[PDB]
């Protein structure tokens, strides 16, 4: 697909078989999801940007599907205000910026 | 290093 | 151009006669530059990011050349960790996401 940027580029993702809306974010190195009680081993991590840092849980090798395109990688979980798909997964689905 | 540059209007 | 996302999508911009490096950021509503002087009137504003909210200066109708493409629009100036070209100006230069 082609996604224009008039509005926030929110798309449907699937994680654990369940659907969520998430922001395709070329300004995020990593993928971070709103607080959810995902099973599995995790490691603490801090991620930062405008406003400072937040504490998150880092999960490895988590399958995720982004608008129908499958990916698998590191997924962070914590008190982000919105689900965010970062470059670690955007590269797996062959996402480019074009102008 | 800071790596998530989400930004929202108020 | 077509820009893949294995690295941060950094480009050179020209603003107020000066060259800077900035990140093309689909996760940002607005364009936010590190502290700098710009000509003209500004208004105090607040904006939010991953870590919380910050105070910025809002400049309207500012010309900016982004990777060779001209835009004229709102530029926020404040304590962002990196210069950020957001959707307000990405749309002006015809940027889309594609996968």
């Amino acid at each position: 697909p082609q996604i224009t940027l008039w509005k926030r580029p929110l798309v449907t993702i699937r994680i654990g078989g369940q659907l969520k809306e998430a922001l395709l974010n070329t300004g995020a190195d990593d993928t971070v999801l709103e607080e959810m009680n995902l099973p599995g081993k995790w490691k603490p991590k801090m991620i930062g940007g405008i406003g400072g840092f937040i504490k998150v849980r880092q999960y490895d090798q988590i399958p995720i599907e982004i608008c129908g395109h499958k990916a698998i990688g590191t997924v962070l979980v914590g008190p982000t205000p919105v689900n965010i798909i970062g470059r670690n997964l955007l590269t797996q689905i062959g996402c480019t910026l074009n102008f | 290093r800071p790596g998530n540059f989400l930004q929202n209007r108020p």
